[PDB]
């Protein structure tokens, strides 16, 4: 969620800002976060930059102590010399994705804009398989496997979840055997 | 100006209107239908299932409810949608076989989802039409659907006896990739006893799908109960697991021919219920198979010919004489055009077959190419000549005063594959947008003979169950002064027969008077040596006020006597309009000639 | 940002030696040709409005003692904007003056008064500055028109009854058509306009030849045989005759057949014909007599005569009419200047009348010309005439192709019931003039066939050319002369082909070189080659000109492909192709869509809603100074074009940039950087994948949907009029009627939904709440339900609310002009007179720097003398008329200087002459304003008091149904949103995004697609961008060579993988990267259903369309349909209850929803209006 001030809808524009409502939002899409402590649920952010600045990503100040950033040189904007820009986040924790109208549940309150939220924190997966051998004995297998993340875990921690999920299912259906 | 077109023509309250998609998964007698059409259709049904809940006493409030539609139940749109058909409705509908019946189901989105087999029934294509819905909501209008109206129940095609649900390009694509013969692979030479150890054999690697291999198998012999060892190849074996246990075995490279070959003699010794759950497994299986092959295209597929580039080289020495014999002006021009379109042919002709030949053999278990034209998926030999041969000869049309004919001296002879220089791409539009141009007027020629002759007749219905007329016409088969055109097997089939016949060998009735020839027996007429023979005339009918049932014979529809109580005329009268957007002296002319009664003025 | 900033890769054969041709020569030459804002002191040679004026006036009596004469226009500064009258819904128009000359002679006696009055004489639409007007808020095009070009045509028709017809044609510009044809007798027959067939003989003496054998003395059987079927044989009776057999039962009057044929042939008054008609007339008739009457002599009926029998007797060969070179153009100018021809000449006609009886002291021009008449004809030539039209207004690559469209439909060309086959092709002579490849099929396949790019309109109405010079083996310089060239001259000389490969010195490199000689095509000798094409590229109109890898596609293919680009939907982030041919850039460059820099300077200010530039301040010192120049050019932040398609603009410099003249300060709209940006690349795989991709449909990842390359933005308008009725007036208020509060919310107290607010489908959008007591049966019924507090009251409550199917986001609504100014202070002429007084003080202040300025700033010069100047010119200053002194210059000081240069004082001081001109006219228009102001104020209909409105926007991305495409005719429609997993992925963990069907491939012969793929595979990692020319583009060899140089399978395959089963698929399946677009015809807009509705008050049928949902037609068809089965109830239900019985389906409802399902139906009303409208007699109806 988003709340700028000055502006009411997703086709506005602020004074003195080169970019749109819309690219804002937009990019704003694609910061990857990180936590640094267990149980922070939800957060709400208030960031009011007022110096002839290029609004970055890591410019965010992770002021919660709760939470912070990742990727912290991309930029958000090109300010004039002489804008002043107010604005206020909300980051929060889910799976897979979402669209952006199924967030309007949250009280637009004739200003907020929701906006799309891509969760997954993985990029991209390898394994590959290859014999390894001995004279005349065989059945030897090599198993390699690449793990690349976001940095907001390491491969281990995503990789054991993944496992303990998935044994996790083939526990029941191996052991209880009800019966028709 | 009013009685005609908006005094039949209407308004109707329960129909929807969407745009198709195609459907891998559903089974012949369903469709996908988007969540708020359903929605919203059935809305009534709806509305009294929430009654009986009780949980609602008015119908504003059940009103307020299905309208937004809030976090409550579905599942009265599940069940009611289960057992109370819906119409899908075609726009230009040409024969009945424009409108049907189905079962309906939930997808996801906003699109109209329908089984791959049954539009050629519609002979629509996927472009983005938007079909129409109907909902009966009277339980008479809905058995009538779902006992005549639904679509496994349609298989035949009126006009005659084809069937309507060949299948498509993709099927047979992978249908001829399951069955073809390769000489050593995976495990050649071995024994099975059928199911058990070809299963076992190739779900363990230890033979590819496809190895000649010999196996203990049974096969009806006219019709009983032989079992050799027969030669053939897993593949084969899966597919015939699901051919009815009443032919025997399938022993062919299946191709298209033979897939409705196939499905014409299951239909004729099994009925339609059986086919139909044929048809449908196969298409499941060789469709999933296709995909699991892998099929794709690539340019190295393409090989021209290295001699190509001798070929279209050659040609021209036998181009520059018969350029310098008409340079010294012995031969006229039009047959110095004569001769030199005949040389580029010959020239396109043994690159076409060499091109073919070579295509075939890089591999004869995969060309991409190779296989999708040969399998009969898409293709022809001229389009893929094109893809890595001349283009040919195209015509000097001159699009006006001129007969067109005469055709340009150079050919077009680089192919799509190297690309075309400026004027030839040029000439090549020229021809491609006649050839539009002549498509678009000769659509709207057609549309004419369609509306007039679908505007020839109207009437009533045949009503008794025999006509007493033991005075039939004298059947038999017709030969046009050089050959025979129309065989009597189809003029006689269906058609009762007045006295019972025996063959020339004696003591051997055939059939008994007043019964349905079948097609076993119509064959062993055609085999005998007998000329004719008398059946019944819809005409000779003696009842007043119809035709009687056994007067006029097979039902066409399904493949049985023709009932009581059936309209058979605008039946004919559609079958026989239809066929005329293809008809190009001939013509609607010749036709409403012969009907309306008019002097030959020659 | 450090933008990439890149450049990209050309790649050809040969020097590309010749550029661009511009694309708006035609439009904007037209126009700048025809009128100008100001300044005509001496132009207009010849041609012009000038030309109009001085062919048709001065205007006189039957000699009697008064005249008219005219003294030059003015052309006055528009009153409102471009952007203004778009908003507002009024026409670009400009006011215009005349200083008409009243010559008024004393009646009977001389000369009375020789007077001048300013005439107003009507506002008239102005040209923006790219060829589009601006009409009652909507902007159309003057498309051209195709012509027939006039002169003498020889034809001999066949199969008319057999018989060979030779027919001669004289065609004229403005009047009747002349045609002299043979009978099936070989009988020869003069008429007018190819009708009813008449003797030549009676002709020949009706012209004044004298007795039938002293004809055939002068003419001698064909002319015989003419005389034997004449019914007439001497000059007196001939004439009675001739006149005889024009009308029936009416007289035959010698004299009359006398003045008719005379006029016919030989008045210059009554026959038409344009200088092209003359000039074809000599040339086909080759003719030596250029200057003379424009209209038939007697030589030249002669000459057509002999040619006609000489054609008759089978000694000569007929004409073509696809032949371009019997077809002229006539530019918009031409038909306007045709249009305001006509209403001035007959506005003259009607003041001849008005002036034929002329008393005096009663007439000064005030009242002389009505001339408003010329007002309703230019209006009506522009609101309503066949080829003007909308514009297609939804990317750019349609307008810039919808402005060289090039209609054959309406008087100019051949009509559409003459054209046979010809007129629906492509001739042999289309090459460069006229499109081959885009002359889409349909009912209109050869009539709206597009013109090239290198195509150039000369002086006549031929279409032209370039060609370069080329002789015995050089392209003569390659070149440094182009000779452009026109259809007629084509036709004899042999015209080699570019891509014939050449050196880069001029030569061909080859024994056989290929070319287009007669209309045979042959492969010639490059010893006798003449004149070549210029580029290769040629033959491809624009849109056509921009498909990569052409030589190995389809026609048809390509043409569909064109269609499909014309209609590509605007994305919300474009993406350069990165293969393309070297043609985009410049077609940015023509459309006028992006805020070009005007002159050199530096950046102030750069926001995204306006650019502030400090221009060079150079062109101010010349001067010596007179205000500071900055410019501030504002936005096109979003709006909404005709077809719903949003249009927006983003700067792309930076606050400290210099910007240098002819640059780009915005991408957007279809744009990046400064190219043609439609699509976006891709990765795309050609493999059967689960058969949902079974025909030519798509598979997409769910990327695609994340990545957001395909989503875009679409916006409507919405309008209300309230209006002055006869028994009340209407309102846009918030008190309506019996809504719900909630239903307001979104509105404001001021009875319109606010900017501001998302839209669920029925709540209100404009409150018209309306008490129109038009009810005199009762208006007592207005007051008694009015006083209850919800005021229905008859009180119409007209609040338009949501469609349904529409949900979306509101924008800003406007209120307009409101009928007064006059709502506050309690007072009408406090007001009024306060605002006059500040206006009177800014004005008096204002022009008192404008006096300072252009006092202080013109004494600077080198005259010498005593002062004597400074006091004299400050007195004239403070009563400055602007005219009496400019030039004077106080006409002493400057004077002694004898000897000077080109008068900077008096440069600048017309300068200020300028400026206060200008600021009288803004100042007058606020004066104007505010007056007006109190009044209904802007151009409002007559009728209604006021117009509301609101703008509703949609953000659309994409879902299963869409539609998308490629640029190689690779339509398709969305099938299955495939989760990322098991798309097929590559052996380096990258999922695939788009899965194509490789089936449709090989039978539609357009493997360009694949060719485009693995190159864009080959560059993406990012190497460098591509671009090749269509013909001569990027040979195979290289492309192995960069396909390797990138790392990659030189053969273009690769194996790949299956998420969900690890198989390698025993094939190898191709992968590589496209370029793809998304198409208009979005599925939200397809969705419609009903179950029950609003009821008809004409019929108890509820209509349908998605404006009210309704149904559909149940027509014929489906009543055969449900006949050829045996619909028990099926066909009963449909034809009574399921419609047209409004009490039958409220029963039937009511039962469905209370338990009983079986009806009881009756007879439909159709049955009831039979017996009521059969009408009975005395009634004998049926109760049997």
């Amino acid at each position: 969620a988003i709340k700028i001030e000055g502006v009411e809808h997703e086709f506005a524009t602020i004074p003195g800002v080169l970019e749109d409502v819309t690219n804002i939002i937009l990019n704003l899409k694609q910061v990857r976060f990180k936590q640094i402590v267990p149980n922070a649920d939800v957060e709400k952010a208030t960031i009011v930059i007022s110096n002839s600045e290029v609004f970055r990503a890591g410019d965010l100040n992770a002021q919660l102590s709760n939470f912070e950033v990742l990727n912290s040189n991309l930029v958000i904007c090109h300010l004039d010399k002489s804008a002043t820009l107010t604005m206020e986040f909300s980051i929060n924790k889910g799976r897979g994705y979402v669209s952006a109208e199924e967030n309007r549940a949250e009280h637009n309150e004739l200003s907020t804009i929701a906006i799309d939220s891509i969760y997954t924190p993985i990029r991209n997966v390898k394994y590959a398989v290859e014999n390894f051998r001995v004279e005349q004995k065989t059945d030897y297998e090599k198993l390699l496997m690449e793990v690349t993340t976001d940095g907001s875990i390491r491969p281990v921690d995503a990789l054991r979840e993944a496992a303990q999920i998935l044994i996790s299912h083939f526990s029941l259906f191996a052991e209880n055997k009800i019966a028709i | 100006g009013r009685f005609r077109q908006n005094l039949l023509g209407k308004r109707v309250d329960y129909s929807a209107r969407s745009v198709i998609v195609v459907g891998p998964e559903l089974k012949m007698h369903e469709c996908g239908l988007p969540k708020d059409m359903a929605a919203e259709l059935y809305k009534p049904f709806i509305i009294r299932k929430l009654i009986e809940r009780g949980i609602v006493k008015t119908v504003k409030s059940a009103k307020k409810i299905v309208d937004r539609k809030e976090p409550v139940i579905w599942d009265i749109l599940e069940y009611v949608m289960k057992g109370h058909p819906v119409l899908l409705n075609r726009a230009p509908t040409l024969h009945r076989l424009g409108i049907q019946a189905f079962q309906p189901k939930l997808i996801e989105g906003k699109a109209i989802q329908l089984h791959p087999l049954s539009c050629t029934a519609f002979n629509a294509d996927f472009d983005g039409d938007q079909m129409a819905v109907h909902l009966p909501l009277s339980n008479e209008a809905i058995l009538e659907a779902q006992l005549l109206m639904l679509a496994s129940h349609n298989i035949l095609n009126p006009a005659n006896g084809a069937p309507i649900t060949v299948p498509s390009q993709d099927m047979v694509l992978g249908l001829y990739y399951i069955t073809k013969l390769r000489p050593n692979t995976k495990g050649h030479g071995l024994i099975f006893y059928g199911p058990e150890e070809a299963t076992i054999a190739y779900n363990e690697g230890k033979v590819d799908i496809h190895a000649p291999i010999k196996v203990y198998v049974e096969d009806y012999e006219n019709g009983e109960l032989v079992r050799r060892m027969v030669e053939t190849s897993v593949g084969r074996l899966m597919v015939n697991e699901y051919v009815p246990k009443k032919v025997g075995y399938v022993n062919e490279v299946l191709g298209k021919k033979a897939l409705r070959d196939i499905i014409g003699s299951v239909i004729k010794i099994c009925g339609v219920a059986t086919t139909a759950k044929f048809l449908d497994d196969i298409k499941n299986l060789g469709y999933y198979m296709a995909f699991k092959g892998g099929l794709s295209f690539n340019l190295a597929d393409v090989l021209i010919p290295d001699e190509k580039d001798q070929l279209i080289q050659e040609g021209y020495t036998a181009v520059e004489q018969i350029m310098q014999d008409y340079s010294m002006g012995f031969i006229t021009f039009n047959e110095r055009y004569n001769q030199i379109i005949d040389t580029w042919t010959h020239i396109n002709g043994r690159l076409s077959n060499v091109l073919i030949k070579q295509l075939s053999s890089d591999n004869d278990g995969f060309n991409s190419v190779f296989m999708m034209m040969d399998s009969g998926a898409r293709g022809s030999k001229e389009q893929i000549r094109q893809l890595s041969g001349m283009r040919g000869l195209m015509a000097k049309p001159q699009k006006s005063g001129a007969e067109g004919g005469q055709i340009i001296e150079n050919p077009i002879l680089s192919n799509f594959k190297e690309g075309l220089s400026v004027l030839e791409y040029f000439i090549s539009t020229h021809g491609a947008r006649k050839g539009l141009a002549d498509t678009a007027l000769k659509t709207a020629d057609a549309g004419y003979l369609t509306r007039r002759l679908v505007d020839v007749s109207h009437d009533v219905i045949i009503t008794e169950e025999d006509c007493g007329t033991l005075r039939g016409l004298l059947t038999t088969e017709l030969k046009q002064n050089e050959d025979v055109v129309a065989s009597l097997y189809e003029r006689i089939l269906g058609r009762v027969s007045v006295h019972d016949i025996i063959h020339p060998t004696t003591g051997d009735i055939i059939v008994r008077a007043g019964e349905e020839i079948r097609e076993q027996a119509a064959q062993i007429i055609e085999d005998s040596p007998i000329e004719a023979v008398e059946i019944r005339s819809v005409l000779t009918c003696e009842s007043k006020k119809g035709v009687c049932a056994k007067c006029y014979g097979r039902n066409l529809a399904t493949n049985r006597m023709v009932q009581r109580g059936e309209v058979v005329g605008v039946i004919a009268a559609q079958s026989i309009g239809e066929p005329g957007t293809q008809l190009t002296t001939g013509g609607l002319p010749r036709v409403t000639e012969l009907f309306e009664a008019r002097n030959p003025s020659n | 940002t450090p933008t990439t900033n890149n450049k990209r890769i050309n790649f050809a054969s040969i020097k590309n030696p010749l550029f661009y041709p511009d694309f708006l020569e035609v439009q904007l030459k037209s126009f700048h040709d025809f009128l100008q804002l100001d300044t005509p002191p001496e132009r207009r040679k010849k041609e012009g409005l000038y030309k109009v004026f001085a062919e048709n006036f001065p205007i006189t009596d039957t000699r009697n003692n008064f005249v008219l004469e005219f003294l030059d226009y003015y052309i006055d500064p528009p009153k409102y904007s471009i952007e203004e009258c778009l908003s507002r819904g009024l026409t670009y128009s400009v006011p215009l003056k005349a200083k008409l000359k009243l010559y008024c002679t004393d009646p009977d006696h001389e000369d009375f008064a020789t007077v001048i009055q300013d005439v107003f004489l009507g506002p008239i639409p102005y040209m923006t500055s790219s060829g589009t007007f601006v009409i009652n808020g909507a902007e159309r095009v003057i498309v051209s028109q195709l012509h027939r070009s006039p002169g003498v045509f020889f034809g001999q028709s066949l199969h008319t009854n057999g018989t060979k017809l030779y027919s001669a044609r004289i065609i004229p510009f403005k009047g009747s058509w002349i045609e002299f044809a043979t009978d099936i007798n070989n009988v020869m027959y003069a008429y007018i306009d190819r009708k009813k067939k008449l003797p030549v003989t009676t002709l020949l003496r009706a012209i004044g030849f004298e007795a039938d054998k002293d004809i055939l003395d002068i003419f001698n059987s064909i002319i015989f045989n003419t005389l034997q079927k004449d019914p007439c044989n001497s000059e007196k009776e001939a004439l009675y005759y001739v006149y005889r057999q024009l009308r029936n039962a009416e007289p035959a009057d010698d004299a009359s057949a006398r003045e008719v044929i005379t006029n016919l042939f030989f008045s210059d008054k009554r026959y038409d014909l344009g200088d092209v008609g003359r000039y074809r007339i000599n040339k086909k008739l080759n003719l030596n007599i250029d200057p003379d009457i424009k209209v038939l002599t007697n030589e030249d009926i002669i000459e057509i005569i002999k040619y006609l029998i000489e054609l008759v007797n089978s000694k000569a060969s007929v004409d073509d009419i696809d032949h371009l070179s019997n077809r002229r153009v006539r530019t918009v100018g031409e038909q306007l200047y045709n249009q305001f021809g006509i209403g001035l000449a007959r506005m003259a006609r009607t003041v001849r009348d008005r002036m034929n009886v002329r008393d005096n002291e009663v007439f000064t021009p005030i009242d002389l010309v009505n001339a408003k008449t010329i007002s309703s004809v230019v209006n009506s030539f522009f609101g309503t005439n066949a080829l003007s039209q909308f514009m297609d207004q939804t990317n750019p690559l349609a307008e810039i192709t919808h402005k060289r469209r090039l209609s054959a439909l309406g008087p100019g060309g051949l009509s559409r019931e003459r054209a046979g086959f010809e007129v629906r092709d492509v001739h042999y002579t289309h090459y460069g003039r006229l499109c081959p490849i885009e002359t889409p099929e349909g009912p209109n396949i050869g009539l709206i066939s597009s013109l090239c790019v290198y195509a150039k309109i000369s002086d006549l109405g031929f279409i032209t050319t370039p060609y370069r010079e080329v002789k015995n083996g050089k392209v003569d310089f390659s070149d440094n002369g182009l000779k452009y060239y026109t259809a007629e001259e084509e036709e004899e000389k042999t015209v080699a082909q570019g891509n014939a490969p050449l050196d880069e010195n001029g030569r061909f490199v080859r024994e056989r070189v290929k070319a287009r000689y007669e209309s045979d095509f042959p492969l010639v000798t490059p010893d006798e080659v003449d004149l070549m094409d210029v580029s290769p590229t040629q033959i491809a109109s624009i849109a056509a000109a921009l498909i990569p890898f052409l030589e190995h596609d389809d026609a048809n293919r390509a043409l569909m492909g064109s269609n499909m680009m014309r209609q590509a939907v605007p994305l919300l982030r474009p993406e350069s192709p990165i293969v393309g041919t070297g043609i985009e850039g410049k077609l940015v460059k023509d459309s006028r869509t992006q805020i070009v820099a005007e002159r050199g300077g530096e950046v102030v200010f750069v926001d995204a809603s306006c650019i502030k530039i400090r221009y060079d301040r150079t062109a101010d010192e010349e001067f010596v100074s007179f205000d500071d120049a900055i410019v501030t050019y504002y936005l096109p932040k979003y709006r909404k074009t005709n077809q719903s398609t949003t249009i927006d603009l983003h700067p792309i410099c930076s606050k400290g940039d210099r910007v240098e003249a002819g640059q780009i300060l915005t991408e957007g709209y279809s744009t990046q950087g400064g190219e043609l940006a439609l699509g976006r690349n891709v990765q795309v795989a050609y493999m059967p994948w689960k058969g949902y991709n079974y025909e030519d449909a798509i598979v997409l990842n769910e990327r695609m949907v994340r990545e957001d390359f395909f989503t875009s933005v679409h916006v409507d308008e919405y309008i209300l009029e309230v209006r002055e009725t006869k028994r009340g007036l209407e309102e846009l208020t918030s008190d309506i009627p019996n809504v719900s509060e909630d239903a307001t919310r979104d509105l404001d107290e001021n009875g319109i939904v606010r900017i501001g607010a998302h839209i669920e489908p029925g709540d209100i959008l404009i409150g018209k709440i309306t008490p129109k007591g038009e009810s005199d049966p009762t208006p007592e019924e207005k007051l008694l339900r009015a006083i209850f507090g919800d005021k229905a009251g008859d009180v119409k409550d007209a609040s338009l609310k949501a469609t349904p199917s529409l949900r979306g986001v509101v924008i800003d609504t406007k209120l307009f002009s409101k009928a007064a100014k006059k709502k506050s202070r309690t007072s009408t002429k406090e007001a009024v007179s306060k605002l006059d007084e500040t206006y009177a003080k800014r004005q008096q202040q204002l022009h008192e720097r404008l006096i300072e300025k252009l006092t202080e700033l013109t004494k600077g010069k080198t005259c010498c003398g005593v002062k004597d100047y400074l006091n004299v010119e400050l007195i004239k200053a403070g009563s400055k008329f602007t005219k009496k002194d400019l030039e004077a210059l106080d006409f002493n000081v400057i004077q002694l200087s004898d000897w000077t240069n080109d008068a900077h004082t008096n440069e600048l001081i017309k300068a200020v002459a300028v400026n206060y001109l200008k600021h009288s006219k803004e100042i007058e228009a606020e004066l104007r304003r505010r007056k007006l102001d109190e009044t209904i104020g802007d151009e409002l209909p007559a009728g209604i008091v006021q117009m509301a409105k609101v703008y509703i926007a949609k953000k659309r991305k994409i879902q299963v149904g869409d539609k998308m495409a490629g640029r190689h005719g690779n339509k398709g429609i969305v099938s299955k949103i495939v989760r990322q997993e098991d798309m097929p992925f590559l052996a380096d963990g990258t999922p695939v995004d788009i899965c194509l069907n490789p089936l449709g491939v090989p039978s539609r012969m357009n493997l360009g697609q694949i060719f485009e793929a693995v190159l864009a595979w080959a560059g993406r990692k990012m190497n460098v961008k591509f671009a090749t020319p269509i013909f001569d583009g990027a040979s195979l060899n290289d492309m192995n060579e960069w396909t390797d140089k990138a790392g990659l399978p030189r053969d273009g395959k690769t194996y790949l993988y299956d998420g969900g089963t690890g198989e390698r698929f025993d094939q190898p399946a191709t992968v590589g990267v496209t370029y793809f677009l998304k198409l208009g015809h979005m599925v939200d807009d397809k969705m419609h259903a009903r179950s029950i509705g609003p009821y008809s008050l004409i019929t108890q049928q509820p209509l349908g369309g998605k404006a009210q949902f309704g149904g559909q037609r149940f027509g014929e068809m489906e009543v055969w349909a449900l006949e050829a089965f045996g619909a028990s109830h099926i066909l009963q239900e449909i034809l009574t209850v399921k419609s047209d019985d409004v009490v039958g389906r409220s029963k039937a409802y009511e039962a469905i929803v209370k338990g009983d399902p079986m009806p009881t139906p009756g007879i439909p009303e159709s049955l009831n209006v039979l017996l009521h409208e059969l009408k009975g007699l005395g009634l004998s109806f049926s109760l049997d």
